[PDB]
């Protein structure tokens, strides 16, 4: 499965060196060293910039560089230009017949100040719940780049369900603005405790939780 | 894909 | 060297098909009897569907099949879900650990029915109200097609101001989502009868709103 975990938003300035790192698990713990890099740019098909974890193909500018140990893959982009402005990926071989893909670090070269996501979570109101219907949304505002992650826990029990989150989209003022949704059943929402919309950007994670109330 | 000896 | 040549677009429709080509030459596709293809959704992870000839890895969707003919490899999907319309792209090998990646092509399923968004609104949190913030979101779930249109209103005279929405993306079926907010504070929130977010599609005109009044 693609256990291959990744940082959303990498970014830098002509110059610094941004790295990607990219984890994973289990089977031969890091016995398989298949890691391949991929950079692709919004209209093409992904070039393969790296391989065999430290690996270039014929070319392949020797300010990309690679790196691995235990559980995690890295790529560092050692003195970024401009147009190292890309999607980038991690891939991993689960043996044979398998492949595992990473998440995916979109990567920017920074127009503005790095904005930092403003998260809001908010419950099924009164009256949706009158309708029965319960959707829990989880705006999130603000961010730069426009690369986030959004996990929902409930009861800190991190649930794989019924959940979107719309693509990023730059707002009248170029912050993206994002929104993951959650759609649940006012049993469900009842018979729990607590909910949390976790949001994270590039190195830093929020998590707002919303409790189940009543008076109707 | 990667593949591929 | 050249794109490898992959059609731009291929269309059909519920239980149609399609079958797609890798062309290039003798030195890659003519070579080795390995023909990647990969299913990637809409900007995100790109999916190993099938590896050498027709090599579907254990669990891949549908009559997804692979036949290599000449320089040429194909791909073919009968089973046309929505489930796909992608971009499918190709790779073979190049040797001297190389590999190229077809070019082109967003597999596109005729047929799609219409969906009316469900729109659910959203009044301001309490804790935000604390914080002396209310914003207002407008949610928007899966209408097909992918236009909407969005507006925000007081009490009537219009009202927009603090406004944004974000531009539809596709979900948990090709049925997609967006939202919208006003960023208001209480004054401008708590005063009016209500606000209310209206929302259009393929003619059609929903209207959603809300009072201060929020339950919980």
């Amino acid at each position: 499965p693609s256990a291959l975990t990744q940082p959303p938003s990498a970014s830098g300035s002509l110059g610094q060196s941004v790295t990607i790192s990219c984890t994973g698990t289990s089977s031969d713990v890091g016995g398989y060293n298949y890691v391949s890099w991929y950079q692709q740019h919004a209209g093409k098909a992904p070039k393969v910039i790296i391989y065999e974890v430290n690996k270039r193909p014929s070319g392949v500018p020797d300010r990309f560089s690679g790196s691995k140990s235990g559980n995690t893959a890295s790529l560092t982009v050692s003195g970024l230009q401009a147009e190292d402005e890309a999607d980038y990926y991690c891939s991993s071989y689960e043996g044979s017949d398998n492949f595992v893909f990473g998440t995916g670090t979109k990567v920017t070269v920074l127009g503005q100040p790095k904005a930092n996501p403003t998260v809001t979570l908010f419950p099924p109101s009164s009256e949706e719940l009158q309708a029965n219907k319960a959707t829990l949304v989880c705006l999130i505002s603000d961010f730069y780049p426009g690369a986030v992650t959004v996990a929902w826990k409930a009861d800190g029990s991190p649930v794989k369900a019924g959940v979107e989150t719309t693509k990023p989209s730059k707002q009248s003022n170029n912050k993206y603005a994002a929104s993951s949704y959650l759609s649940l059943t006012p049993e469900q929402w009842k018979s729990h405790r607590s909910y949390s919309c976790q949001v994270t950007h590039e190195g830093s994670t929020v998590e707002k939780t919303v409790a189940p109330t009543e008076c109707s | 894909q990667x593949h591929x000896x």
